[PDB]
C-alpha cells in the first residue's frame, strides 16, 4: 500500500473547481464540455494596442493559467490567436501568430507536465460576433487554448 | 432497358426510363421494351404489361 | 455469490450473444477452433532469426456434438 | 393573347391554342372550355363556375379564390402556395412541383397527384384533403377540429392533429412522428392483403 | 388546471394560479412568479437537470442525454422527462428570430449504416417534437451524425456512454 | 446415470437417449448434479442429490 | 454555479465491463464476417416467393422463446386459425431455436424462423388451402 | 425443502381476491372458468373518444391490472379490441389493432413473463348487446384480455 | 396517475452497451442467415400435387414403420382405387415410418412422396382409378 | 516469463514477440523485477510480483 | 509497406519549431529504415517502410 500511490500528484479536484469559478468570474472563459477542455481570454486583458508586448501585471494571471493547468493530465495542447482587421490578411496573422508563438513558449518554459505544444495565429479570418465596433477592445480579438483530458 | 413508375393515376401512369425517357401511358397502348399494358391498379403500384412484366416503384 | 447474482440477473443477452446453433454444420458436428497470429520472430541464438509474416494453428480438432454448449460451464 | 377577363353568364371553348402567358379573370358564370396546351402564371375566378382545362404546360403559377368553383387541371404546373377560404373544390392531375404551403380554412375538397418533395399543410375546420397518389419526400401536416387529411409521404412524415381529426397516410414513410392533443387520430388505413406489403423496422417501429 | 401530457401542446397559464393561492398578495405573488421567471433560474432548473447550456458569443448551444432523455434504441420518447421538456420550451420561446440547428450523435459501435439511420431517425423525431410547438419549418434543420466527431473518447466504457448527445446549436442573426 | 422424462434437455451432453411412442424419454449420460430443461420454452434447472 | 456533465447512471460492475470489452470484439468480427461473407457470395433467392403473406395474418406477436420449434408453430397456427402439416420424421437431435422479438407481423415471424432453421427444415404456406406446413430435411 | 422455495415467489391468494374483488367493484369483468380467464374493459374507461390516445389518469388501473396479471403463471396471452360503429370497417379495424397493440406493447414493457403475446381487434364485427345506442360509450366498445393457466 | 418506467430498464452504461451489441450480433447472424440460406421457388418443388377426389377426403390412423408398396396397396383397396408398379424393387427395400391419428389420404400419399426421396415417385389417374409407383435407375 | 499488453516495452530484451489483429504484443522474456515501457511518448516503470 | 517485427523508436527533444523542419528531423534521425515524402497539392504525407531481409 504504502509504495505505491494513491492518487495524482498535487491534485486536489476541489481546488480545480474553485480556482475555475474565480476564473470564470475574473473573466476568462473556462469550458468544459466532454473531455475537452477550451479556455478564452480577451487581447485587451493580454496585450498592449496591436503590440506583441506582455503586461507586467499579466503574469500573476499568467501563472494562475499555469497552475490550473499543470493540474491535469495531458499529451498535446494548442494555442490558437485570433485578432480584427486593421491592414491587411498578413500584419493581423503575423500579430497573431507571434502573441501565440511567445505565449506557448512561456508556457512550454513553465512547469506543465505536456508532450506537445502546437501554437498558431490565424488574424481576423473567423470571428465569434457581428460587432466590430471596438478595436483590440471588442472581444473578437482573443486567444485560446485548447486540450482534451486523457485517461 | 428497364422502366419505372413515377405518378400513378386511374386511367394514366408515368413511366420513367434508365435513359431518363419521361412518359404517359393510358391505360391500353403499345409500350416499349414491354409490349402492351392492359391492366392499371391504382390502389397498388402495380401495372402488367403484354410480356408479363409487372413494374413496380424504384428503389 | 454477488457476482454470479448479477450474472443470472442479466440473463438473456448471454445466450443472445453467444448462438452456438449457427455455427454446427449440418451433420451437427462441432466445428474446430483456430489460432492466428501475425509477424512473429522468434530468434534462435546471436546471428540467427527467422521471422514469418502470419501464422495459423489448429487448437482443438473438430468433432461430432450432440448438444450445443453454453455459457454456464464457461462463466459460473 | 395576354388578358381575358369575362364577366356576365357566358360560355367561351376553343382548341389548339398555344401563348407564352396570359391573365385570366372570371366572373358569374364563364364557362370555358379549353383543348390546347397554355402557359401561364395567373388565374384568378371568383367562383360558383366550372372550367375545363387540359393542358398547362407552365413553370410556375398562382391560384387564389374565395368562391365555390368546379375546376379539373391537367399539365405539369410548379406551385407555390395556396389559401382556401370558402366551398372549393378542385382537382389536378400532375404536379411537378418542389415545395408547397396549402392552407384551407372554411371548406376544401382539393385532389393532388404528382412529385413534390416538401409539403405544409394547414387545416382549420371541415377541409378533407386527397394528397392520395401524391408521394413526398418530407411532409408537415397541422389539423385542428373536424379536418380529414389523406397523405402519400415518402420518407420523412410529421402530424399534428388536435381534435376531431383524422390522418390517414398511404405509404410506410422511412420517418414518422406525431402527436394528437384531445382527439385527433392517425391510421394506417391499408390493406393488409397486399402480396409485396412491408412491414415496420427498428428505426419505423414507433408505438403511438 | 394542467394536463401532463404537455397541456395538449398548448401555451400554458402557470403563474396565475401561483398568484392567485398567493393572494388566497398579488404583488408578492407576481415578484415570486418573475423571480422564478427569470433566465437564470430557468438555467438553474435546466442545469438541476441533466442539460448542458454553453453561451458562446451569438451562439448558444445546448446538450441533451440520449440515453436518460430517450427510450433505448428507438425514436420513442421517454415520457419521464416532460418537466424538462416543458423548460426547454420555456427558455427556446426567447427568441424567435434566428434558425436553429439539431443534431444527433451516437457511439462507436455498429454497422455505419445502421449509426446514419439511428441517429438521422433521432434528429428528425426531436425537430418533428420541435416543430409540434409552433416553430417555423423553415427556420429548422437537422442532421443525425454517427461517430463522425466523438466530443468524449470511446475507448472507455464512461466515454462511450457520454459520447452519444443532442446537440442544439442557434444564433442571434 | 440414466433419467426417464418427458422433456428436453439441454446442458451437460447425453451419451444416448431413447423416445417412447408417447415422446417421453430416457437419456443415459454422466453423472452430474445439475441439469438444464427447456420446459415449454423457458428454461429451468433440476438439482440432483445422492451423487 | 456548479458544472455537470449529462450522463447520470447506476453504478456499474466490473465483470459487466469485461462483458462489454469481450462484446465490443465479438460484434466486431460477426460484423466483418456478415461483410465478407456478403462479398462473397451474392444472393439469389428470397423467402417471401415461397411464403407470402394473406389476409388474417396481421396480428401482431410479441415472443420470447427459448427450446423447439414444434409447440412454437402448433401455437402459432392455432392462433392463425389455420391448419398445420408436418412432413418428414423428427430426428433424433432435436432441433432449438431461441427467439426473443417485440410485435411484428406473423409472415416475417415465419420467415425469420425459416431463416434461423436454414438447412434442417423448410417452411411453407398456403393461404389459398389456409394451410402452414413444416417439412424436415432428408439427410444422412 | 429448507433449500427449497415452499411457494411461488411474489404470491399471495388473499391479495389475488381481494384485487379481483376490487375491480368487479370497480366495474372491470373477471371471469374465472376452469383455468381460463377472461377480463372485460370498457373502451371509454380506458381510451379517449374514437382515439388511439391514453388518459393519463389511467395509469394507476393498468398498473394494477398488470400487477394482478403477473401473479399467475401463463404462455400465451390473448388481446381482442371491440369497438362500435364509426366511419367505416376499414377504420374500425385499424382504431382497434392500433389501441390492441398500444396496450400489449405497454404490457409486455411491464414485467409479466409471457411467452408469446399476441394482438388482434375486430371492430364492431362481434357485439355483445343488442342495445347499441352509444358509440363508445356502449358496452360493447371494449377490450379482451385473456389466457388459461397452467399449473 | 402515476406512469411506471420499465421493471427491465437498461438504466446502467454498461447494459445499454450489452444490449446494443446483442442486437448488433443477432442482426448480422441473421444476415449471414439470410445469404447463406438457399431455397427452392413454389412453382417447381417437386412435390405431389393433390388431385383431390373423392375418395382421399376420408380420416384413418395408422401406425407404421417399414416398406412401402404393401401399405401402398392397402391403401389404394381403402380408396377402391387400383395398384399399378414400374421397375424393380431393389436389394435394400425403402423403408418408411409414418404415425399419424388424423390425416388426409392425400396427405399420407405427399408424405410418402417426401419421404420416398429421388429413387421412386407416385403417380394419381382419378379418371381410371388407379395409383402407380414408379422406381428410378 | 509471458506478458501481454498493448503497449511498448524497452528496457529488458524479449526472446520473442507476437501481435494480435488489434495490434496487442505478447513477449516471451526472462524474469525481471521492473519493466520500462513508453505509453504515449512518456516513458514509465512497471512492477513485476510474486517472483 | 509494413512496420517490421522490431519497432522503430524515435526519441525528439526541441522546442519552437515549424513543421517543414520538423519533418526533416524526424527523416534525419529515421536513418534508412524509414522515408518520408510529401504531395501539397493533393495535401498528403506519406511514410514508405524500407525493404530490407
Amino acid at each position: 500500500v504504502p509504495k505505491l500511490p494513491c492518487r495524482v500528484d498535487g491534485a486536489c479536484d476541489a481546488t480545480i473547481i474553485k480556482m475555475m469559478t474565480d476564473l470564470n468570474k475574473k473573466g476568462i472563459k473556462v469550458a468544459s464540455v466532454g473531455q475537452n477542455y477550451l479556455i478564452s481570454i480577451p487581447a485587451s486583458a493580454l496585450f498592449a494596442d496591436q503590440s506583441p508586448r506582455l503586461n507586467w501585471a499579466s503574469y500573476s494571471l499568467l501563472n494562475e493559467i499555469a497552475a490550473f493547468l499543470k493540474q491535469f493530465r495531458k499529451i498535446a495542447i494548442t494555442v490558437t490567436s485570433y485578432s480584427s482587421k486593421y491592414v491587411s490578411v498578413k500584419r493581423e496573422r503575423a500579430l497573431t501568430l507571434a502573441r501565440s508563438r511567445v505565449v506557448s513558449e512561456y508556457l512550454w518554459s513553465q512547469g506543465v507536465d505536456s508532450r506537445i505544444i502546437f501554437t498558431q495565429g490565424l488574424g481576423s479570418d473567423k470571428p465569434i460576433t457581428s460587432y466590430t465596433l471596438g478595436g483590440d477592445r471588442s472581444p473578437n480579438a482573443r486567444v485560446e487554448i485548447t486540450f482534451r483530458r486523457a485517461v | 432497358i428497364i422502366y419505372y413508375i413515377q405518378a400513378v393515376i386511374p386511367g394514366r401512369a408515368w413511366l420513367i426510363g434508365s435513359n431518363g425517357s419521361t412518359l404517359t401511358v393510358r391505360e391500353g397502348s403499345k409500350i416499349p421494351g414491354y409490349g402492351m399494358v392492359k391492366l392499371i391498379d391504382s390502389l397498388q403500384g402495380r401495372i402488367l404489361t403484354s410480356s408479363g412484366q409487372v413494374i413496380k416503384f424504384s428503389q | 455469490k454477488i457476482i454470479d447474482e448479477q450474472l443470472n440477473k442479466q440473463a438473456r443477452n448471454l445466450d443472445a450473444i453467444y448462438d452456438f446453433n449457427s455455427l454446427v454444420l449440418e451433420h451437427n458436428i462441432l466445428p474446430p477452433v483456430l489460432l492466428e497470429g501475425r509477424n512473429t520472430l522468434n530468434l534462435a541464438d546471436a546471428q540467427s532469426i527467422r521471422i514469418s509474416d502470419r501464422t495459423y494453428k489448429v487448437a482443438k480438432q473438430a468433432h461430432f456434438i450432440t448438444t450445443p454448449p453454453t455459457w454456464r460451464q464457461y462463466l459460473w | 393573347l395576354n388578358r381575358f377577363r369575362y364577366e356576365g353568364a357566358g360560355v367561351v371553348t376553343g382548341n389548339n391554342l398555344r401563348t407564352s402567358y396570359l391573365d385570366l379573370y372570371l366572373a358569374n358564370e364563364g364557362t370555358t372550355r379549353l383543348a390546347g396546351n397554355i402557359g401561364l402564371q395567373k388565374l384568378e375566378a371568383v367562383g360558383n363556375g366550372v372550367t375545363q382545362i387540359n393542358g398547362v404546360s407552365s413553370r410556375n403559377l398562382q391560384i387564389v379564390l374565395k368562391g365555390d368553383p368546379k375546376v379539373l387541371i391537367s399539365g405539369f404546373v410548379n406551385l407555390r402556395q395556396l389559401d382556401m377560404y370558402g366551398k372549393g373544390t378542385l382537382s389536378l392531375y400532375w404536379i411537378k412541383s418542389d415545395t408547397l404551403t396549402i392552407r384551407a380554412k372554411k371548406a376544401a375538397k382539393i385532389q393532388l397527384a404528382g412529385i413534390v418533395n416538401r409539403l405544409d399543410v394547414e387545416l382549420w375546420d371541415f377541409a378533407q384533403f386527397k394528397g392520395k397518389y401524391l408521394r413526398a419526400q418530407r411532409s408537415f401536416v397541422k389539423t385542428h377540429d373536424k379536418s380529414v387529411a389523406e397523405i402519400s409521404a415518402v420518407n420523412h412524415q410529421s402530424s399534428l392533429a388536435t381534435d376531431a381529426s383524422d390522418i390517414y397516410y398511404y405509404n410506410l414513410s422511412k420517418t414518422r412522428a406525431d402527436f394528437m392533443a384531445f382527439n385527433g387520430s392517425v391510421l394506417d388505413m391499408r390493406e393488409w392483403g397486399q402480396s409485396d406489403l412491408k412491414d415496420f423496422d427498428r428505426y419505423n417501429k414507433q408505438f403511438p | 388546471c394542467f394536463h401532463p401530457p404537455y397541456n395538449n401542446f398548448q401555451p400554458d397559464r402557470r403563474a396565475v394560479k401561483r398568484v392567485g393561492v398567493d393572494t388566497g398578495g398579488g404583488t408578492v405573488g407576481l415578484v415570486a412568479s418573475i423571480y422564478r421567471d427569470s433566465k437564470r433560474k430557468i438555467i438553474r432548473d435546466l442545469q438541476k437537470q441533466d442539460i448542458q447550456y454553453v453561451e458562446y458569443g451569438d451562439t448558444r448551444t445546448l446538450i441533451i442525454p440520449t440515453d436518460k432523455y430517450f427510450m433505448f434504441s428507438s425514436p420513442r420518447l421517454n415520457e419521464i422527462c416532460y418537466p424538462g421538456l416543458n423548460n426547454v420550451i420555456r427558455l427556446l420561446n426567447f427568441y424567435p428570430q434566428s434558425t436553429i440547428y439539431v443534431a444527433g450523435f451516437t457511439d462507436n459501435v455498429g454497422s455505419r449504416s445502421h449509426k446514419r439511420k439511428l441517429s438521422q431517425a433521432q434528429a428528425e423525431t426531436m425537430m418533428t417534437f420541435l416543430w409540434a410547438n409552433g416553430i417555423a419549418a423553415k427556420r429548422l434543420k437537422a442532421e443525425g451524425y454517427g461517430d463522425k466527431n466523438a466530443i468524449s473518447d470511446n475507448a472507455i466504457i464512461h466515454g462511450s456512454a457520454q459520447n452519444r448527445r443532442i446537440e442544439i446549436q442557434w444564433f442571434t442573426s | 446415470m440414466y433419467v426417464r422424462t418427458n422433456l428436453t434437455i439441454l446442458s451437460p451432453g447425453w451419451l444416448a437417449s431413447m423416445t417412447s411412442a408417447d415422446g417421453t424419454h430416457a437419456y443415459e449420460m454422466q453423472k452430474s448434479p445439475v441439469l438444464l430443461v427447456s420446459w415449454h420454452g423457458k428454461v429451468m434447472q433440476l438439482k440432483v442429490e445422492g451423487l | 454555479m456548479k458544472f455537470k456533465k449529462p450522463p447520470i447512471n447506476n453504478p456499474s460492475d466490473d465483470a459487466t465491463i469485461k462483458l462489454a470489452e469481450a462484446a465490443v470484439s465479438v460484434s466486431d468480427s460477426m460484423l466483418e464476417m456478415a461483410k465478407v461473407e456478403k462479398v462473397i457470395t451474392p444472393p439469389s433467392k428470397d423467402n417471401t416467393l415461397t411464403i407470402p403473406n394473406a389476409y388474417n395474418l396481421q396480428a401482431r406477436a410479441s415472443v420470447d422463446w427459448s427450446g423447439p420449434i414444434e409447440e412454437l408453430t402448433a401455437r402459432i397456427a392455432k392462433a392463425a386459425h389455420f391448419r398445420f402439416r408436418v412432413l418428414g420424421k423428427s430426428p433424433s437431435v432435436p432441433v432449438l431455436i431461441s427467439i426473443s422479438t417485440k410485435d411484428e407481423s406473423l409472415a416475417e415471424i415465419l420467415r425469420d424462423i425459416d431463416y434461423q432453421a436454414g438447412k434442417k427444415a423448410s417452411i411453407h404456406v398456403y393461404p389459398n388451402s389456409q394451410v402452414v406446413e413444416l417439412r424436415y430435411a432428408k439427410i444422412y
